[PDB]
């Protein structure tokens, strides 16, 4: 049962999870009987000045800890130096760190058409050349069969064993010789060249990390951001290092942590900052969408206490001892272990018809010119 | 000092007792036979120091170990502390229960568990190398194209036979197997040597592609974790391989106290020493190797060649921390943790580790050339060539079938 | 001016050996058998509803040749040849993209760069270097 | 014939009998398709530097 203030509306729904699941665990070692609810507030907490001169107070769930509302917190409550002073924490009992988030790269995007690899000229050069040469092979054969060495010539570029002409010049014989070795160069050539644009393509490289000096400064190809007033700007604007990072995020802002997976696979924010268990479940999940190889801020996660309960001490041990039997492991394989998808490098992209489609349309060119040539023999005959 | 954390070294009669930058191990160990030491932990002490503002010396252990205990009574830097000789000790200490009860525990500054470490891998290939290159959409739009310029073949030819020229065309896509009655008639000439054209673009346009596929990555190449068959059934799918560990230390009661067999199918391939397991993976000695998270995260980004690299690991088994011991219920338990917790809020943490932790082999290696008698990989085409085979029997069979009618 | 290193020169020509180096013995022998194993059931199933005749063609095809003009009169014997033929190109195919790889990802060494090259953050015993005392 | 066999197949032609003959061309043929392939091969590295 779980009574969420925010469906003023305070409406009794039910709740379950990961965390959900370590707790009526733990529950059978301890006896315990436990109402649960929600955080009006929506929110963690951390130290705010109140009234302007009067207070420091915490502006949320920590603060209704501390208040007297809550006795215990059982979430993805991050650990600090700052909380630390008026909380108790159990040891860690599943460690994290800080990643970003960018959707699918490219599956196939590579190839174009089929005379890509060459360029207009040279295949009008070589057309021109092929004749060029057939004829005068023609007029050394003639002088010490035309439409033979036209085909002659203008196969044995083509690899194919049709007519059966030859040469009965000397002259013809060495010009052919040598004809043969331009067209096996060519067939290499091309050959060569194709490979090398298809090997070659490196459409781009997943970014890496926040050290990716891409975000030293960043190009508005990267729109990136947080959620404002999380917890990681704790560590952003904290730092110094990063106040340039600051004040691109706090004018690229997305509205909410929905809203960023949202907006991603909405080609509109193309790289996201986090934690890393909050994304990578969901990437996983959302397979269009992963994540980088990388971890930022270094800490795990834990149980909180007022402080010196009778028993934090006590709970923290069988946390532990909790920790390595099956329990975090098996939970995780059930319950953020779904495993769908699998990237990898830049794949070598397996050929489509799409882009090899291009050869096909000579073949059917080839085959509107046939009835139209076909009478032709009718008529020179 | 028992991995890349504390280092011993003897006294320099130059500057001293030795350098700076490291600070004196005064242990009276065997009889002030003076050493000094540095590395890791000890630069996270000389930062204490600087936020609880006390005087410590620094003695080793009277046995070098890390903790195990015998009959109730505790040997190791714990068995020195459950006494109370020693006020405090850090170093490299992993945190267990049996472990946490004795005495307390302070936040853990760097996290650890279980892993395994394997002679990395040959290069490897897919058995799918051949058919990968194209969608199975070209693959059928040949026969299309094929048929259309058959039946392209009688309408011209209307003014050979077709249960031939299928023969020509098909033998002319796969680089002339053999020539055959050509086809006369100016017009057939044209439409074929046109189909030669989409021909010899098709092969070479393959070559191409082909020529990719091995210049890619590969080999995951050991294994999924300690619930494979391979671990757990020590003979039923491979005989003969063999791993271990190191005893003496913590990482044996998390598998012999939980787990059955392995403890005693390693209780005969355990090595006395660390590296010793290092020799023996350099020339395959041994198969595989468990131990700490962190040593080995490190053993391998430093080795001449990372021929040697984890399995996967994104992967941990037992995931616990190290942390710094304290005598029972002292009220420094508190600071020194309200110290740590400040450290990692200040970046020092980070600049600590790239000041001893990281590897050389951080980026992708190059995937090697995986030259092959790979009969395995290739074998698919055989088998293709045997469905031809079944195929020719079974048309042969068609023979007789209308024979008898 | 500035601070550098002297390394002699790297390789000029270092990377094959032999040309049957691509393939290993075992799929040769392999696809030497295979060969005469179609060629006579080509035989065969011609015979029975030309041996020396199909020898050639089969273990001609293979070679890209021209030789003899040999042909199956069956029609079993048509269909196994028209992928006998398909299995011939997928072996050089497979050959040429072998050998490419073998030569375009040999990386022989590339020379140390600069004091921070992390091979001498320790060194290996193959890296001797030193300047003169004092 | 033979110079034409290394530069794949411009045209066939009269074709020497006996069976001594035919094995020794059939060799050459087997050097021819190594040779070419491997030149293909080569000439695909000078476009990848
Ligand atoms: C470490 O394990 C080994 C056995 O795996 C044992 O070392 C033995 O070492 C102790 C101390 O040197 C000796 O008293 C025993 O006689 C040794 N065993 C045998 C069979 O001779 C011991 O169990 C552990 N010792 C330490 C210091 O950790
Ligand atoms: O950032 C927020 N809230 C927010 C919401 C809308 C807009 C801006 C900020 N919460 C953080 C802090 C808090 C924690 O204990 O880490 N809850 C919590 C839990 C997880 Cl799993 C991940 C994070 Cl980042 C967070
Ligand atoms: C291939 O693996 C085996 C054993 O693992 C060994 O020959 C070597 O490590 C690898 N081969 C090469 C050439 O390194």
């Amino acid at each position: 049962i779980c009574t969420g203030p925010n469906d003023r509306h305070t409406v009794p729904q039910c709740c379950y999870g990961f965390c959900i699941d370590l707790l009526i665990k733990l529950a059978r070692t301890m006896q315990f009987t436990y109402e649960v609810h929600l955080v009006a507030d929506g929110k963690f907490g951390t130290q705010e000045r109140v009234q302007n001169s009067n207070k420091k107070e915490w502006n949320g769930m920590m603060g209704e800890l501390l208040s007297g509302q809550a006795d215990m917190i059982v979430a993805p409550l991050t650990i600090n130096n700052e909380r630390a002073q008026y909380i108790e924490f159990s040891k860690p009992f599943k460690y994290q760190g800080l990643t970003i988030l960018v959707k699918k790269e490219i599956p196939r995007s590579t190839l174009d058409s089929f005379m890509q690899p060459f360029q207009s000229t040279l295949w009008l050069l070589v057309g021109l050349s092929v004749h060029v040469v057939a004829v005068m092979l023609y007029l050394l054969d003639r002088f010490s069969t035309l439409s033979s060495a036209m085909w002659f010539s203008w196969g044995v570029l083509l690899n194919s064993g049709i007519g059966e002409g030859a040469p009965r010049s000397f002259s013809a014989r060495i010009l052919g010789m040598v004809w043969a070795g331009f067209a096996m160069i060519i067939v290499a050539s091309y050959t060569a060249n194709l490979a090398a644009f298809l090997v070659l393509d490196r459409p781009e490289e997943r970014i890496t990390g926040i050290n990716d000096p891409r975000l030293r400064n960043p190009s508005d190809k990267f729109i990136y951001a947080t959620v404002k007033q999380s917890s990681v700007d704790i560590y952003f604007r904290r730092q110094v290092e990063l106040s340039t990072m600051y004040r691109h995020m706090e004018k690229h802002n997305y509205e909410s942590a929905a809203e960023a997976i949202q907006a991603v696979r909405d080609n509109k924010l193309h790289a996201f900052i986090w934690d890393s268990a909050v994304l990578e479940f969901e990437a996983s999940q959302k397979c269009d969408l992963v994540t980088t190889g990388e971890l930022f801020f270094r800490s795990g996660f834990g149980i909180g206490m007022r402080k010196d309960s009778p028993w934090k001490q006590q709970v923290s041990l069988s946390i532990l001892k909790s920790h390595e039997n099956g329990f975090m492991e098996d939970l995780d394989k059930t319950w953020v272990r779904y495993q769908e998808c699998d990237s990898r490098s830049n794949a070598p992209a397996t050929l489509t018809c799409e882009n090899m489609a291009g050869v096909f349309m000579l073949v059917a060119g080839g085959i509107v010119a046939g009835i139209f040539l076909i009478f032709i023999e009718i008529a020179y005959k | 000092e028992e991995a890349p954390f504390v280092i011993v070294e003897s006294v320099d009669p130059l500057s001293g007792t030795c350098m700076r930058n490291t600070v004196p191990c005064q242990k009276r160990i065997i009889s002030y036979i003076k050493k000094c030491c540095k590395g890791f932990c000890i630069d996270i002490l000389k930062k204490i120091s600087k936020s609880v503002k006390f005087t410590y010396d620094l003695y080793l252990v009277t046995n070098g170990k890390h903790g195990k205990k015998i009959n109730g009574t505790w040997n190791g830097m714990i068995g020195e502390v459950v006494m109370k000789r020693a006020y405090m000790a850090v170093g490299s200490l992993t945190i267990n229960e049996e472990r946490s009860e004795v005495v307390d525990f302070s936040v853990p500054f760097i996290e650890t568990g279980i892993s395994v470490m394997v002679s990395r891998s040959n290069g490897t290939v897919s058995p799918s190398a051949f058919l990968e290159p194209f969608s199975a959409c070209v693959w059928v739009m040949m026969f299309v194209m094929l048929l259309i310029v058959s039946a392209v073949a009688v309408f011209v030819f209307e003014y050979f036979t077709i249960g031939k020229a299928i023969w020509l065309l098909w033998g002319l896509v796969f680089n002339n197997s053999v020539p055959v009655q050509n086809p006369k008639g100016t017009t057939s000439k044209i439409m074929v040597s046109v189909w030669a054209f989409f021909a010899v673009i098709f092969l070479a346009s393959y070559t191409a592609n082909l020529a990719a596929f091995m210049i890619q990555e590969e080999y995951v190449d050991q294994v999924s974790g300690l619930s494979d068959k391979k671990f757990q059934r020590p003979n039923d799918f491979s005989p003969p391989f063999r791993f271990g560990t190191v005893p003496n230390g913590s990482t044996e009661r998390n598998i012999r106290n939980n787990y059955a067999e392995m403890h005693a199918y390693m209780g005969k391939f355990n090595q006395r020493g660390v590296d010793d397991a290092l020799l023996s993976l350099k020339t395959g000695k041994l198969d595989a190797f468990i131990y700490d998270a962190a040593v080995l995260n490190y053993m391998a980004g430093r080795d001449e060649g990372c021929k040697l690299v984890t399995i996967g690991s994104g992967k941990v088994f037992a995931s616990t921390g190290y942390g710094i011991a304290i005598q029972k219920d002292s009220g420094w338990k508190r600071q020194v943790d309200l110290a740590i917790l400040q450290l990692f809020g200040d970046g020092e943490m980070e600049e600590l580790e790239a000041l001893w932790l990281t590897g050389i082999c951080h980026n992708e290696k190059n995937e090697v050339m995986s030259s092959q008698l790979d009969i395995d990989n290739m074998a698919g085409v055989f088998y293709m060539l045997g469905a031809a085979m079944a195929l020719s029997l079974i048309t042969f069979i068609s023979e007789h079938l209308f024979y008898w009618q």
